[PDB]
């Protein structure tokens, strides 16, 4: 499980579970960065 | 003949809907969409 924490800001309010991007170094490798993000927008 | 003269009246500038109330009336507000766009356009940190 991964807990949500606040982003950094507009009228929107976001909560994210990961604040960075990541990778690492023989053959071509493909890392997957998974982010769960709850955002709150005003709707008219 | 005693005719009273006609009084000067000062017509006011009548404001029905406020300016802050005018753009307040649109479902789509371009200002905050374009802004919402560049806010999205800055989502990459390493």
């Amino acid at each position: 499980t991964m807990q949500l924490m606040p982003d950094d800001y507009t009228h929107s309010t976001r909560y994210v579970t990961v604040k960075d991007q990541w990778h690492s170094r023989n053959l071509t490798r493909e890392t997957s960065n998974l982010n769960c993000m709850v955002t709150i927008t005003t709707a008219r | 003949l005693d005719i009273d003269p006609l009084e000067n009246t000062d017509f006011r500038v009548l404001e029905l809907y406020s300016q802050k109330e005018l753009r307040s009336s649109n479902v789509f507000d371009l200002e905050e969409i374009m802004r919402e766009f560049n806010s999205y356009k800055q989502r990459v940190k390493y």
